[PDB]
RNA sequence: GACUUAAUGUCACGGUACCCAAUUUUCUGCCCC
């Protein structure tokens, strides 16, 4: 005899079960869990206190979806998610204090609170601890949390608990023989029950294996690096090459897709890579009579280091992004979210060419730079192929990172009278870096490329200051070619054409002598150039010169713009649009970086358009760094004879008397490699 | 060892946060975030009553911070001693941190001390800051102190009276709005304490060491902010108004009428904007005198007394507490009860978008970075201050939470499961004293907008960082500060009502009212702003700019919390900026305090008394020299202004006005308050205008019916045209809509005009007299139009598509199709034309045959023809008969967008009379001035507006409304039951012909066209304006020459047609055309000379031959709906209609020939309007006459159906070519009246005439009676 | 004096109660035992 109450939930269940289907698309889930909660909330509306429990259990279950269709906007678990999960917590307590009797409905009640208390610990440590959950668990199994052949709930129920220390011994059978259990499951009970190293190392070797197909944003990623960093924490063996073992499934699930360099954040990502080198380099500082093995170790830790220099940030960013505009560009974006957004709510529903390192020309030596936060200390991978041999060094980054953050404050207020603090930050990366001065670590009168990492992009590397009392500078003795990353680097088999091209939309009263009096004549020079003019380069001439100071977007590095007329083109316009500059030397003048990308905060995956012009082809780009008067630059396009030779005799050399000079002439770095 | 007393006084409503210890600190976000606020301590174990305070570590902060800034601006040394850098850094190992960490920028210098300070010899800074004292962090233990900051206790509270938090703090939520959507990403709460009472608080400094005397007197006069406020530094009942209102609630629900307590509470607040005469005086509405029932709302039964009674009562009981707070709290108490027993609409509540993010309480274990910040020597630094005024160019508002659900101290929370009921009543924010309110909050909101879009680029503001940002917006942020400002003026703010339209019926949404409180357009706030730096800025330079109002500017300070409805537009005036020397001219700086808490006297006062060092700024750029504002923010909103003439009466229907206002009438034009500078009051005469919510609301249901996006089955994560050009609930609108203000208003010399209208008995023909109604809208006239210049605002980055798709909208709007205001389906508020104005819009400007008639010939030759010789007598109305076959469609057409298969246009036609036409305006009982002689006699005049004759379109509408009921075999829509005979006439009709309830059942072809309740009709019909014909009819002789006495109309006697209870009610009842008002013209004398002067009416009639042309704009029809509607407009020749007042004499015999017709569709080519040849319509005519047939069971026969045949013969005029046929129709005279048989004093008898044969000769046309 | 601080480090002026909603649909100022 079912009443009115009872076919609603019967409707809301069966909505709540199509939502629960995997194949369910996430935009239609969304609206299918709306209704169901509209329809529960409606029956509690009428019955705040005589509602069924099964009735509260159908409402937890639809905050719970609520909350896993909530996707973190950025770097932080949103509250949206928090309120979800403590809405339904309060929902499954009003469920279980009206006792109403049935086991069957205690356990599914308790079942659907330890999911949602395991989730808000996952993403809220303080308001759920670990000793709440613990008892809730506890409590959960001795309600009869127990049938892992057919709840796949009840197994992270008992996977929660080996996590905790508590002894799941008499269900390990179980839990092992069921069908429903993960791999990465399976392998937790065999590390923290049997603590059967052995098994459970041979056993997760087939989940790393299976995280090549699937997308970052899975739940088995997040799971998999947080079990990584547990084994670490208990010092595991079994650590050191499950962390390489995921870092290149890593690898392998990035080069699938991701035609515009693009990953997606996931918070764990980082802290998978910084144990990945950490292991490497720890089995790199082992004994072993042949060199082959730590040359290869070395080799491996520049791998790593370059994999993850080459991508992009949050989803926000994706979502707003840009309107149709080029069909393949907006194409590429619209399937990766859409397939990244999928796997992320899946995981909760059941269920040109790249040069290898070694490919260097002879008498140039590159030097490879990662900072990882869980060690705290930086990295300095050396690779010299006249001696065809590898290295790396330690250094600290804590207070290079502060001398940094004191000349960016300083120059943001007194952009040219903050020489001073520029000067002392050279000699900050001289000190904390002694290596770079060193005959073993970088042979003399070798040609050095520099492949900083985050917020080492923003440093002068070429400018830096030996920590000596008449400390010569960096400049003076290698010539420095920059690159955000080894897999921009390509191969200058492009046609350079004979023409000289001056772009400019600067304002007026600088570059007059340029325009009108043009040096090297010009042939397609414009003054008051848009975007048009700079996609309708048709032939790649020698040089290419824009003259615009740009402007930058905070979140989206493919938003970052060159302030040309007609609005101006952006990073992403450039990639799709701009085809005519294969093997074109750039002077990019867009008055400094500094106005392209935003301001570091120990994090700089953003990168300048000047990187766009790598991707697109360009043989290579002559920026500055931070703004400088005009004429320098204006000098700098004027020397159209074919950078630190430049430098060296222009006043570089000159901190010690006139750091105002020294500011402006380190300023230019080259950004490419021939 | 001189001891200091330091009395501290605010000018702004600063902050304050419970103490919460330091250990227990960390465990609330609250206390953690509001670390720099006041910190208030209870006292009772109640929790209502403390004590507030603030320590004096925070003010020995902002001394430190004055005296780090007082030293960088003189180069590292005051007064001629130089001072080292000071030390900012403490090692974790060699001791305990302080209770703060900086976290921020420290301004240094060049040294310049001679040795290292130390224990013996300390620098004045070393020894403000404490560094080589006794005293450290690891205890308190005693006075050690060098330099001792004491608490600063709060001295206003000079009494033992152990004030409560209530009286000090109010509770506020504060946002941060995402740039890029426009919507709050998160928010949190906050006291306020108001600075007026409790705004000055005095505590000690004891300072040991004699060298640092001036600096620390020069920082106490520097330090300008403390505690969320500018401040200067100076060395010396509800529980009964609720039961009642619960009592009131439980009247409401034992009367059953509930939904009435929002609206009852809505008038009681309402009320506080006139005095206390309308409860004492009893000034309120008595409502109509014919209802027999009193007002709809002031007179319902509560406890056995009327509520207007219950009120007075009740005022006379709570006097004390004012009358604005008696009525506030009264309405506030009746909607928080209505919102509790009834609540949620949209069911927007599966999380609470309400988010109490606190910024993490900015914790972090790992940073303590320390980031020395050297100005360049000879650098020069000063400070400029901006005084003005905020003029409000639009009715404003500045959104708060509910007063029950602020409370500072037991604050509501949100926690609780079920975050729904939010409330539908909004309030503005205000002063203690009832002052409106900018809140330094939301004005640095807008500035830092501004700002990011001068720029063009800039951060989303991130919480909790541990680095200081250093984007270009987040750096001029930092040394812009601004001030807490109010108006002069506090009198209640104008409450604004919202509904929502369901598109699928074009009726109001059920629980869609929402309010607003708004303040008056034009109040002057004073504006304050001030920038310490080096340089003034071109960007802050273009937003002053953009926000300053001048000849061509109107000013785009876009402040408040509505602007896609245009509430807030602010324009800056009377900017004068100053700037101080603070290089040359810091002693005066001090001395003058900044003149901080005295700008109103900076903006009053000449440059003659300007106070030493402070000098006016001369090097303000124009707005064509700045480069910010002319590339980012003047294209930023691009205004499309127009004026729209509206050729017929305007009512926008002001609900609540009608409610309070002693006009007692039902519905009255929409009009707002104003303010007036020069002569601070608000205007007299309130303006009338429609409103910014109806405007945006017309133009965003144009567009969603352009693109089909409207209709919807919801937007919540909608990215289509209409929720990019118009926001939802995850993005702000880029196009904002304002006030169609009513600029043609003095041009009338009577500005609203009255219109009553009632509704006729299908069955007994005359007026129902309960259902009666007047409106009261503005005289709106084709030769007279009201003009209603408004306009709208167009962000910066629609494509072409969009911007096609508002010219489209405003291109329907000037069409037609789309009237403003109320009763728009019969003809009001039509628009007659658009004229965009020049100036502003330009892509805009850029992107703005035969007669016809049917030959249709109905003989109805039965009687009269045979009556040729001699005539006979036809008794004035017979009743057709059509069964109960009635078919109503349940897929009814909705209104969501144009259906592709189905018609819309207008028809364009004209109306002829062919006997003297009486349509009465009964505005005046009076009109011809004939009541002077003759007492009690009812004068009238032809209807008309601004003096030109009309008819109105609810006659036309009504009696096409008949007509087509009849055609159709519809329902009776409008018969009046609940009355008995001497069933109660309800059981004595069948089910099938009651009036339709609800769209489940389905709708009546008349029903379905014509709408009805919820659901509005597709077909409206417009004033039909006088063109041709004798202007009126003249009848010489004892008359005005054109007016004539009329017969005495009598109440129709339902007893006639039902003479014993077995018989039935015979149908729709109609009106003979004949010539029958000859006699009354010739009997001019005979008629007014008789008995019962009273009863007789004498009004204004025209001749026969009158040309009155008037449109009926169709919409969404069938292709058979409008080939009907074309035969009911012109059912062909020697066919016509009955309209208007004496129809049983003959008077208003109409003949309609359709001019034209003329339809619109969708096309990608975008297909004007076109006309249809003669060969659709009569396809279209065809075809409804096949539909008929279908219901029923080349040129189309309509006498072949049973019905149709009656309601022709019915209509038949016999007198169009027929000169010899001339029939007489008279109604019988009950006796001895004028017998010039045919006799009421036999005809009821059975022996005479029995029952079953007179009811089937009154359903049978032109039956003769002799 | 406690309530009520800690001191060589308080960008909280470090955050716009912000975002979506046509007061409107329906009704001839009509008329005889
Ligand atoms: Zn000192
Ligand atoms: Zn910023
Ligand atoms: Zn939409
Ligand atoms: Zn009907």
């Amino acid at each position: 005899e079912p009443t009115r109450e009872d076919i609603d939930r019967k409707e809301a269940e069966r909505l709540l079960d199509e939502a629960f289907n995997p194949r369910t698309k996430p935009v239609d889930r969304k609206k299918i869990i709306n209704s169901a909660l509209k329809i529960l909330i409606g029956l509690y509306k009428e019955k705040k206190d005589d509602l069924t429990s099964a009735s509260f259990i159908s409402i937890a279950r639809a905050y719970y979806l609520v909350s896993i269709t909530i996707l973190p906007k950025g770097t932080t678990i949103p509250e949206k998610k928090k309120e979800a999960l403590r809405k339904g917590i309060e929902f499954i307590d009003r469920a279980i204090n009206k006792f109403n009797g049935s086991i069957l409905d205690s356990q599914r009640a308790f079942r659907i609170k330890s999911v949602l208390s395991i989730e808000f610990n996952r993403i809220d440590r303080e308001k759920c601890d670990n000793i709440k959950l613990k008892n809730l668990l506890n409590e959960a199994v001795d309600k009869g949390c127990t049938d892992f052949d057919t709840y796949e709930w009840d197994i992270q129920i008992a996977i929660r608990l080996c996590e905790l220390g508590v002894d799941m011994e008499g269900h390990f059978d179980n839990l092992i023989k069921s069908n429903k259990a993960n791999d990465l499951q399976k392998a937790k009970a065999y590390y923290f029950i049997k603590k059967d190293d052995h098994k459970a190392k041979e056993h997760m070797d087939k989940c790393t294996a299976s995280l090549k197909y699937t997308p970052c944003s899975h739940r088995l990623w997040d799971e998999t690096v947080g079990f990584i960093e547990r084994l670490k924490g208990d010092s595991s063996t079994l650590w050191r090459d499950f962390a390489i073992k995921t870092y290149r499934s890593c690898r392998v699930q990035e080069k699938e897709t991701g035609t515009l360099r693009l990953r997606w954040y996931w918070s764990r990502h980082r802290v998978l890579y910084d144990m990945a080198f950490l292991a490497v380099k720890e089995q790199a500082d082992d004994e072993e009579p042949d060199v082959n093995v730590k040359q290869a170790k070395i080799k491996k830790l520049a791998e790593i280091s370059d994999s993850l220099k080459s991508r992009f940030s949050l989803r926000l960013s994706d979502m707003e992004k840009m309107p149709k505009s080029d069909d393949e560009s907006n194409h590429e974006f619209k399937k990766f979210l859409d397939k990244c957004v999928t796997a992320y709510q899946d995981g909760y529903v059941i269920n040109a060419k790249l040069l290898e390192l070694t490919q260097v020309p002879e008498g140039w030596v590159v030097v490879h730079f990662y900072l990882n936060k869980l060690e705290g200390m930086g990295n300095a991978i050396v690779f010299d192929k006249c001696a065809n041999s590898w290295q790396y060094k330690e250094f600290q980054y804590k207070e290079l990172f502060e001398v940094f953050l004191t000349w960016q404050a300083n120059y943001n207020l007194y952009k040219e009278n903050a020489a001073e603090h520029l000067v002392t930050l050279c000699k900050k990366i001289g000190e904390t870096m002694p290596f770079l001065f060193c005959d073993n670590f970088i042979p003399n009168g070798k040609d050095v490329l520099f492949v900083p990492h985050d917020f080492l992009h923003r440093l002068p590397l070429h400018g830096s200051i030996e920590n000596k009392t008449n400390g010569k500078l960096f400049l003076e003795n290698h010539s420095c070619c920059y690159l955000p990353a080894w897999s921009f680097a390509s191969e200058k088999e492009a046609s350079t054409s004979d023409e000289y091209v001056l772009l400019k939309n600067f304002d007026q009263g600088h570059f007059e002598t340029l325009q009108n009096n043009q040096i090297w004549g010009t042939q397609s020079v414009k003054d008051g150039a848009s975007s048009d003019d700079l996609e309708n380069i048709r032939n790649n001439p020698r040089l290419l010169t824009i003259l615009c100071h740009g402007e930058a977007n905070m979140s989206n590095p493919f938003r970052s713009m060159l302030k040309l007329a007609n609005g101006g083109i952006t990073y992403l316009e450039i990639l799709n649009s701009v085809k005519g500059l294969k093997g074109s030397q750039v002077i990019l003048g867009a008055c400094e970086t500094d106005l392209v990308p935003p301001l570091s905060d120990v994090m700089d995956e953003h990168y300048s358009v000047a990187t766009a012009l790598l991707l697109i082809g360009a043989a290579g780009v002559v920026g500055t760094m931070w703004k400088v008067r005009s004429n320098k630059t204006k000098s700098l396009i004027e020397w159209k004879l074919e950078l630190n030779e430049w430098q060296k005799e222009t006043g570089g050399a000159a901190y010690k008397d006139h750091p105002p000079t020294f500011y402006r002439s380190i300023a230019f770095r080259s950004i490419g490699f021939p | 060892d001189m001891n200091i007393t330091v009395e501290l006084t605010f000018f702004e409503p600063y902050r304050l946060v419970e103490w919460f210890d330091w250990d227990a600190r960390k465990k609330s976000h609250s206390a953690m975030r509001g670390q720099a606020f006041a910190q208030w301590t209870w006292k009772g174990k109640g929790r209502t009553a403390g004590k507030s305070f603030i320590t004096g570590t925070l003010v020995r902060s902002a001394v430190i911070k004055a005296v780090e800034e007082l030293l960088s601006l003189n180069n590292g040394k005051w007064e001629g001693v130089p001072c080292c850098n000071g030390s900012f850094q403490t090692d974790e190992s060699k001791g305990k941190k302080p209770s703060f960490l900086r976290k921020r920028h420290t301004l240094q210098w060049q040294a310049n001390n001679k040795n290292i300070c130390d224990k013996e010899e300390a620098c004045p800074f070393c020894i403000l800051l404490g560094r080589f004292d006794n005293a450290g962090k690891v205890h308190e233990r005693n006075k050690d102190y060098d330099i001792h900051f004491s608490n600063f206790d709060l001295d206003h509270k000079q009494e033992k009276n152990d004030l409560r938090l209530v009286d000090i703090a109010s509770g506020r939520i504060l946002n941060r709005v995402d740039f890029d959507t426009g919507k709050a990403k998160d928010y949190f709460r906050t006291w306020e304490a108001d600075y007026e009472t409790y705004g000055t608080y005095t505590g000690r400094i004891t300072l040991r060491n004699e060298h640092a005397k001036k600096l620390l007197l020069a920082s106490l006069g520097f330090v300008d902010k403390l505690c969320g406020a500018l401040c200067r530094i100076e060395v010396i009942h509800n529980d009964e108004l609720r039961k009642q209102a619960e009592v009131i609630v439980e009247a409401f629900k034992q009367n059953d009428k509930l939904e009435k307590i929002r609206i009852l509470a809505d008038a009681i607040r309402t009320l506080r904007l006139h005095g206390e005469g309308v409860i004492e005086k009893d000034e309120l509405p008595d409502g109509k005198e014919e209802r027999d029932k009193g007002h709809h709302l002031w007179d319902i039964k509560v406890q056995g007394t009327a509520l207007r009674t219950k009120l007075k009562e009740l005022w006379q009981s709570n006097k004390d507490i004012g009358w604005r707070k008696f009525t506030e709290m009264l309405g506030s108490n009746l909607y928080l009860i209505y919102k509790k027993e009834t609540g949620g609409v949209s069911t927007r509540f599966r999380i609470l978008g309400d988010t109490e993010y606190y910024s993490k309480a900015h914790d972090s274990e790992g940073s303590d970075l320390f980031i020395p910040v050297t100005p360049p020597e000879g650098i020069e630094t000063k400070e400029w201050i901006i005084v003005g005024r905020l003029k409000a160019a639009t009715p404003f508002y500045f959104g708060v939470q509910q007063p029950s659900d602020s409370i500072p101290g037991k604050e509501k929370k949100s926690e609780d499961s079920l975050v729904i009921n939010e409330h539908t009543s909004f309030n503005i924010l205000l002063d203690k004293e009832n002052r409106y309110r900018i809140p330094r909050s939301a004005l640095r909101g807008a500035l830092r907008r501004d700002l990011r879009t001068a720029f063009g680029s800039g951060c989303n503001v991130s919480l909790g960082g541990q680095i200081l940002c250093n984007c270009k917006v987040c750096i001029e942020m930092r040394r812009i500060t601004l001030k807490d400002s109010v108006s002069d003026f506090s009198e209640p703010p104008e409450i604004r009502y919202r509904i929502a339209k369901n598109p699928g019926t074009a009726t109001v949404e059920d629980g869609s009212l929402f309010d607003i409180e708004v303040g008056p357009e034009g109040l002057t706030f004073p504006f304050v702003l001030r920038y310490r730096g080096h340089k003034f800025p071109e960007q802050l330079s273009s937003v002053i700019r953009y926000w300053e109002e001048n000849d061509g500017k109107n000013g785009m300070a876009w402040l408040g919390g509505l602007d896609s409805t245009g509430k807030g537009r602010f324009a800056l005036k009377d900017i004068k900026i100053f700037e101080w020397d603070l290089n040359q001219k810091i002693n005066e700086y001090i001395k003058e305090r900044g003149m901080r808490g005295k700008e109103k006297e900076l903006l009053e006062m000449g440059e003659s008394s300007l106070p030493d060092g402070l000098i006016p700024y001369k090097f303000f750029e124009e707005r064509e020299c700045l480069f910010p504002y002319k590339e980012n923010l003047k294209p930023q909103w691009s205004e499309v202004q127009y004026t729209i003439e509206v050729g017929s009466p305007l009512l926008t229907a002001d609900t609540i006005s009608a409610l309070t206002e002693p006009g007692n009438r039902d519905a009255i034009a929409y009009k707002k308050r104003v303010y007036n500078d020069g002569n601070n009051a608000i205007e007299p005469e309130p303006r009338f205008a429609v409103k910014s919510e109806t405007h945006r609301g017309i133009f965003r249901t144009a567009v969603g019916r352009r693109t089909g996006d409207l209709g919807k089955e919801d937007h919540e994560d909608c990215t289509c045209d209409m929720c990019i050009i118009f926001g939802n609930e995850h993005e702000s609108s880029k196009i904002r809509f304002e006030d169609l203000e009513l600029i043609n208003g003095n041009e009338f010399e009577k500005l609203e005009k009255h219109i009553d209208h009632v509704a006729i008995d299908r069955f007994t023909g005359g007026a129902l007299d309960k259902a009666k109604f007047d409106t009261y809208p503005l005289a709106g006239s084709p030769k007279k139009p009201l003009k209603l210049k408004g306009r709208f605002w167009i962000k910066k980055g629609f494509s072409g598509d969009h911007k096609l798709l508002i010219t489209t909208a405003l291109s329907d709007i000037r069409d037609g199709l789309y009237p403003l205001g109320s009763k728009g389906g019969v003809g009001y508020g039509w628009v007659a034309g658009i004229s965009i104005d020049d100036n502003v819009p330009d892509d805009f400007k850029e992107m703005i045959n035969g007669p016809i008639n049917n030959d249709y010939v109905h003989p109805g030759h039965q009687s009269p023809k045979q009556d040729h010789k001699n005539k006979n007598i036809y008794y004035p109305h017979y009743f057709l008969d059509s069964g109960s076959k009635v078919y109503r469609e349940k897929d009814i057409i909705t209104h969501e967008e144009f259906t592709e298969e189905l018609l819309s246009g207008k028809i364009n036609c004209k109306l002829e009379t062919l006997t003297p036409l009486i349509i009465p305006d009964t505005s005046d009982e009076n009109g011809l001035k004939l009541q002077g002689n003759k007492p009690g006699h009812k004068n009238y005049k032809f209807f008309n507006i601004n003096g030109e004759l009309m008819i109105p379109g609810s006659e036309l509408r009504g009696m096409l409304r008949t007509h087509f009921e009849a055609l159709t075999k519809s329902c009776f829509a409008i018969f009046g039951e609940d009355s008995t005979l001497s069933k109660t006439l309800g059981g004595k009709l069948d089910k099938a012909l009651h009036p339709c309830t609800g769209l489940s059942d389905g709708l009546c072809p008349g029903c379905h066209l014509f709408g009805t309740t919820d659901y509005k009709g597709r077909v409206k019909f417009g004033f039909a304006k006088y063109e041709n014909g004798p202007e009126w009819l003249i009848t010489r002789g004892n008359n005005p020459e054109r007016s004539l006495t009329l017969g005495v109309l009598e109440s129709p006697r339902p007893a006639f047609s039902i003479p014993d209870d077995e018989s039935e009610i015979p149908g729709r009842k109609f009106y003979l055309h004949h010539n029958g008002w000859r006699i009354i013209r010739q009997k001019q004398l005979e008629i007014r000379e008789t008995v019962q002067p009273e009863r007789n009416v004498t009004t204004e009639v025209m001749d026969k031959g009158n040309v009155f042309s008037f449109d009926v704009r169709f919409e969404n029809l069938r292709e058979w709906e409008l080939g009907l509607l074309l035969q009911s407009l012109d059912p062909g020749k020697n066919i016509a209609h009955k309209l208007g007042k004496g129809k049983p004499y003959g008077f208003g015999s109409v003949k309609i020939k359709i001019d034209s017709l003329h339809t619109f569709k969708i096309n990608s080519n975008n297909d004007k309007i076109k006309r249809v040849p003669q060969s659709d319509i009569r396809e279209y005519i065809n075809k409804g006459y096949q539909k008929l047939i279908e219901w029923s069971g080349v040129l189309p026969q309509w006498h072949v159906i049973p019905h149709i045949d009656k309601l022709y013969k019915l209509l038949w005029v016999p007198f169009l070519n027929d000169s010899k046929l001339e029939p007489d129709v008279r109604y019988p005279v009950l006796n001895e009246e004028s017998k010039g048989d045919y006799t009421y004093k036999k005809l009821g008898d059975k022996d005479n005439l029995p029952y079953k044969t007179r009811v089937k000769g009154l359903t049978t046309p032109w039956s003769p009676w002799n």
